[PDB]
């Protein structure tokens, strides 16, 4: 786990059935993992669970 | 000595070789062997090093036959058992025997391994079951691996999924009767489509006192090897200790038997006939004696 | 199957095969297959042939090790043994079990091997004493060979003298402690000519609870494989328990090694003194203890 990249939260409330425009970069620290509204979500996206 | 320590980390940079974040110093780390010389040259002030135990098998023979009789006081079955690479932690509070009844998958009586001393296990046959599969294992419980920060993959076994070893006790009767085998009536002579229990044609004469009781204790019949002289006329059912007697009527050879002791070789001459093979010669004075199957006596006229 | 039979001869011309005279019609005559398929085919009456115990094997090694605890409540030890061609007659009522302890050659126990059922000898261990040797034998007495007309020549076995098996259980204590071997003691100072015991020098730290009490029951030294560096300079008693200072005065290691717990390596740096090394150096203020062997104590000044 030292090298590689920085891995997204897993868990998502999808209390309703639904929920909008939910953002994945959330309990990631500022600044160092992501910087907001810079970099983007890679195309190795899945869900598993 | 093994490749599993249970050891305590003592720098807070960030522990290599686990998982996303744990970084602190974190004890009770269990590590590999491979992975803690990798932390030792690693400048890491990793402590308190104690192996941990990968032996937990049994000096013991896995599938026993358990022969038990009816008066059982004690007799209690020693099981040798090692673990090798530890006498006293805190996981040894965590190895569990069991007597794990295999016929309902339900344990008799559990055994911590720590507990159990001079390492041979003195398991009691008072409470064991006849004709029912026993296993008795060194399982982990599956509670156990919680309380540590195993450094392991995904698809990989951890120690506490990887060492068990189990055993299968069979528990029967005794049995092994002493007797010559003797027969119980001469002239057997059935009907033509009927069935005649072996509780009523042999016996067995006891050598301690010479008694003609019958084979009516079912755990003997096992032993006796009952065979006809033609497949077509008659047939031994196994689950039962009946002769099928089938359409075909005529003189067989019915030769049973018994294993253990020797020449017990046992013949009936046994005569099938029909409906109207009675009634054609009970005029003629021929005075013998036919089976009867809805009582069970022998019956002539 | 066997070549040993008691027979009930019924005639009285003259038995062959045996001594002078013993003409008549004679019973319990123990006769051998050579003999008595030269008698039935002889043309003699010849009856009641019933088969005789030449197998009175044990199934079980010989020489066992049955380490003993303190505390023993039941721990049955169980021994498997099979007299195959026979199941209940007059001979068995004579095959004689026993626990002869062979310290004094005195039996602790008897038993008839008839009686025993279901195969097994479930030998007590709270009657065994430790560090004795004993011995389970299937000997006939001595006694039982004088009601049988037995057909032997002067140098032959009979029966009775043939059939035993013999087992040797060996009861000691069990031992095997539980300690990573801890020192008692820095700075090990000796006089010139004296002896120093191992229960002041070194002891073992308790895993259940961390004492550090030493090594004073003596069924665990004999694990301690004590090793010296010079053979001239000090020598390792090993029916007692102390090191043999000689006339060399030095430096000596003293590497305890316990085989059972891995990693056991006890090292001791023994200075070895004479009398006017004290005193020279007593003065100058070269405070240091020095082994008294008259009260076991560490002493100073």
């Amino acid at each position: 786990t030292l090298v590689g990249l920085v891995q997204i939260k897993e868990d998502i409330a999808v209390e309703g059935g639904k929920v909008t425009d939910y953002d994945l970069f959330t309990g990631l620290k500022e600044g160092k993992e992501v910087r907001k509204g810079i970099d983007r979500l890679d195309r190795k996206f899945k869900i598993v669970e | 000595t093994t490749n599993y320590f249970k050891v305590k980390l003592l720098d807070e940079k960030l522990i290599p070789f686990l998982g996303l974040g744990e970084r602190g110093p974190r004890e009770n780390v269990i590590l590999s062997s491979n992975d803690l010389a990798s932390l030792k040259q690693a400048g890491w002030t990793v402590t308190d090093v104690q192996p941990l135990p990968e032996t937990g098998k049994i000096k013991y023979d896995r599938r026993t036959v358990y022969f038990k009789s009816e008066g059982e006081t004690g007799k209690f079955i020693n099981v040798p058992f090692y673990i090798n690479p530890v006498d006293a932690r805190d996981v040894l509070g965590l190895l569990k025997f069991d007597l794990i009844k295999l016929s309902d998958k339900s344990v008799v009586k559990t055994y911590t391994a720590k507990d159990i001393k001079s390492e041979i296990l003195s398991l009691p046959t008072s409470d064991l079951e006849v004709n029912e599969e026993y296993e008795l294992k060194l399982y982990f419980p599956k509670d156990a691996s919680e309380n540590y920060d195993i450094a392991i993959s995904e698809g990989h076994k951890n120690l506490f999924e990887r060492v068990k070893d189990s055993v299968f006790i069979k528990v029967k009767e005794y049995g092994k009767f002493t007797g010559r085998l003797v027969q119980l009536q001469q002239d057997i002579n059935v009907l033509k489509e009927s069935a005649l229990p072996l509780d009523k044609i042999l016996g067995y004469k006891d050598f301690d006192t010479k008694e003609v009781t019958p084979v009516a204790k079912e755990n003997l019949l096992q032993l006796l090897s009952v065979n006809v002289s033609d497949e077509s006329y008659a047939r031994y059912q196994a689950d039962k200790n009946r002769l099928l007697f089938f359409s075909k009527t005529g003189e067989i050879l019915v030769k049973v038997i018994e294993r253990s002791i020797q020449d017990n070789i046992v013949n009936f001459n046994i005569r099938i006939l029909d409906e109207e093979t009675i009634q054609n010669e009970i005029d003629k004075k021929i005075e013998y004696s036919v089976y009867d199957p809805k009582d069970g006596k022998f019956e002539s006229i």
